[PDB]
RNA sequence: GACGACCCAUUCGAACGUCUGCCCUAUCAACUUUCGAUGGUAGUCGCCGUGCCUACCAUGGUGACCACGGGUGACGGGGAAUCAGGGUUCGAUUCCGGAGAGGGAGCCUGAGAAACGGCUACCACAUCCAAGGAAGGCAGCAGGCGCGCAAAUUACCCACUCCCGACCCGGGGAGGUAGUGACGAAAAAUAACAAUACAGGACUCUUUCGAGGCCCUGUAAUUGGAAUGAGUCCACUUUAAAUCCUUUAACGAGGAUCCAUUGGAGGGCAAGUCUGGUCGCAGCAGCCGCGGUAAUUCCAGCUCCAAUAGCGUAUAUUAAAGUU
């Protein structure tokens, strides 16, 4: 148990590496500013944050 | 308050001060210089040296681990200092008797974490990181 | 030779109070980042501290007459302040927006020819504009009142008289 | 195209002997033409024939639209060829420079002055 | 007109002298004197004033208002970083003053030097030699070795700017020009617009359902029209000659590539009680703490967050510190 590289030399290894060009500079400021406050989605009071995979 | 507010007394204050400040930890150690020569280090950010030989660390309690760190000597003191290895695997890509790279912690003179004895970490082993050893971006050079 | 910085950062890392206003004032006027925004408010803070110098100064100090009668006449020249105002105190009042109204990005929208300020960016950088004799390619030209009435697209360019460009010409090869 | 030569700020410098102005040119959907063209331009405007007309500078600004330069006339060409600098002479040719590179002259100094009486070897020989 | 010379004045200075201003240390409190310390008298010397030096004579001078001694990774100043007010820290380094050219000493020339791109000697180095002798000092520009965590071309040129000479003409690694350059600073690209397609709010139309709808919005599907420099590149221009920049031919965008990264997602602190693997092992963790088979913190995948042509890490230091 004082071997190294144990739980990496185990560990199975998988991608799924992007085909989709993402946006850079002022476009992703754009989607930012839409995506949060120009949709007009909320509704009441609820804890949800921008992420959500739960 | 309960101390002098003459107009003549600027001698008084600055005198008294000046001796004052010689009881904070931080001024005594900047001054005196003793900092400097105890050290391992010049006061330089970083250091080199050349591996002596791998070695297991015990860890502090609660936790229970084996940190796998490295004891050195230096190129321009020869005296010697016990450095810590990063990330899982790191340890077969620094070679006995070869040079490294060291530098601190990051808390400036004190042992970090659960690891007692250990003031110094490891970032290059040869004229390449430790991050492209790891990640695969790099090989080793022989 | 001689440098300086033309902005700050925020004191504190994070505060989603902060963060929130940062954004939406990006959002409306097309910014690229908050160092186009904390640029502004660099300016701006700086000339706040100088007015609050000579609010503090005596009365008919010649320092102070002659510093706030040239100042007003630059803020009135740029068109952030009014003339029926014309005093130091309504210094105080000017605040971040009314600066980013003299944009040229957000002249060209506001007060010309243009889809969404997305688009009206890409025309000043694609050399469609010119500034009374001038073609510019710098958004942030702050532009001086008097010049509002000569803002006009450029006189060798597609849109209006001059060649087409390389989509066209193409197509009719 | 066609391009107008404008004057700017005259002066008659009568100690060197020549008219010294600026050269200010429009260019509409060009700029940047040759100094040879603006010079015949200028020769006809003066009626003093290009080849005691000089003219430099010529920076164009942004767009085009407009270049801006600096050109002197003389009155006569002795005057030019006496009181111009070198190599605005030989920039239309009537002078070059030989004399040859650099360094060979530097080389050759030290070698000459380590003889004494006679260094006639080193300056044709080596 | 040219040159030279004596003196006076002038200019550029040079040299001494006045008053005030200094970092740490008392586990440095008494210091200085015939090996002149302080003063008097006369003389020598020197460009001159003067214990500068000598003879004779006196016994003074300095200190708790810190002398004397020791230390300084101490050249000084004009300044720099941070900063509400008051401060703190740094100043090798482009301007000004000073000191020094391997370490010491002596000296020639000259108006000016105790000169080192002058000389002589000793000492430490190192080179050539027929062994008799001879020659040397990169803290000048480049360049090499060494030292280290740590730093560029043995490039081009007197055209600019100035200096030197008997000189309008000569010379200058001063200086200018280019190369290397993510120390650092300023500017601001990496897709904008319509069609269809779903989607939403005011609306308004309807009892509602539902439908329309333009101010929008993303998001799918393909596209369509339109635009431009990034690059490639003739010409002009630039300049001492050229590069770059600006200016202009001709080629140059359908998103699969003409590809944005660096860190983070338990709390401090903006963002996952998602999926797989590991099971107090391996590792993470500035700090508090995570891992003992159901890990929101480890190793990976997906998604999300921050800043952005920059971001992370180590160290000195300031603010936070009314914890000097």
């Amino acid at each position: 148990l004082a071997r190294v590289g144990k739980v990496r030399g185990q560990t199975l290894k998988v991608a799924k590496q992007e085909k989709k060009k993402k946006r850079t500079g002022r476009a992703k400021r754009r989607m930012q500013y839409n995506r949060r406050f120009v949709n007009v989605v909320p509704t009441f009071g609820k804890k949800k944050g921008p992420n959500a995979n739960s | 308050m309960g101390k002098c507010r003459g107009l003549r007394t600027a001698r008084k204050l600055r005198s008294h001060r000046r001796d004052q400040k010689w009881h904070d930890k931080q001024y005594k150690k900047a001054h005196l210089g003793t900092a400097l020569k105890a050290n391992p280090f010049g006061g330089a950010s970083h250091a080199k040296g050349i591996v002596l030989e791998k070695v297991g660390v015990e860890a502090k309690q609660p936790n229970s681990a084996i940190r796998k760190c490295v004891r050195v000597q230096l190129i321009k003191n020869g005296k010697k200092i016990t450095a810590f290895v990063p990330n899982d695997g790191c340890l077969n890509f620094i070679e006995e008797n070869d040079e490294v790279l060291v530098a601190g912690f990051g808390r400036k003179g004190h042992a970090v974490g659960d690891i007692p004895g250990v003031r110094f970490k490891v970032v290059k082993v040869a004229n390449v990181s430790l991050l492209a050893l790891y990640k695969g971006k790099k090989e080793r050079p022989r | 030779w001689v440098c300086r910085k033309t902005y700050v950062t925020p004191r504190r890392p994070f505060e989603k109070s902060r963060l929130d206003q940062e954004l939406k004032l990006i959002g409306e006027y097309g910014l690229r980042n908050k160092r186009e925004v904390w640029r502004v408010k660099f300016t701006l803070a700086k000339i706040r501290k100088a007015a609050r110098e000579l609010l503090t100064l005596d009365e008919k100090d010649p320092r102070r007459l002659f510093e706030g009668n040239a100042l007003l006449r630059r803020l009135v020249r740029i068109g952030v302040l009014d003339e029926g105002k014309m005093k130091l105190d309504y210094i105080l009042g000017l605040k971040i927006e009314d600066f980013l109204e003299r944009r040229l990005q957000t002249q060209v929208f506001k007060l010309g020819l243009a889809k969404s300020i997305h688009h009206a960016r890409v025309l000043i950088r694609q050399r469609h504009i010119r500034v009374r004799k001038q073609v510019v390619n710098i958004p942030s030209f702050i532009v001086r009142l008097d010049s509002q009435k000569h803002i006009d697209f450029s006189l060798r360019s597609p849109y209006g008289g001059g060649r087409p460009g390389r989509v066209k010409r193409k197509n009719a090869k | 195209d066609t391009v107008t030569i404008r004057t700017r700020k005259f002066m008659t410098n009568r100690l060197l002997q020549r008219k010294q102005m600026v050269i200010d040119v429009l260019h509409p959907g060009k700029a940047t033409v040759p100094k040879t063209e603006i010079q015949e331009k200028l020769a006809k405007m003066y009626k003093t024939t290009p080849d005691v007309i000089f003219v430099f500078g010529f920076r164009t600004h942004f767009g085009g639209g407009k270049t801006t330069g600096f050109g002197m006339i003389y009155d006569s060409l002795d005057y030019a060829k006496k009181n111009e600098p070198k190599h605005r002479l030989a920039r239309h040719g009537l002078y070059e420079k030989k004399k040859t590179s650099r360094k060979q002259r530097k080389e050759r100094k030290n070698r000459m002055k380590k003889v004494r009486g006679t260094a006639k070897a080193n300056v044709g020989a080596g």
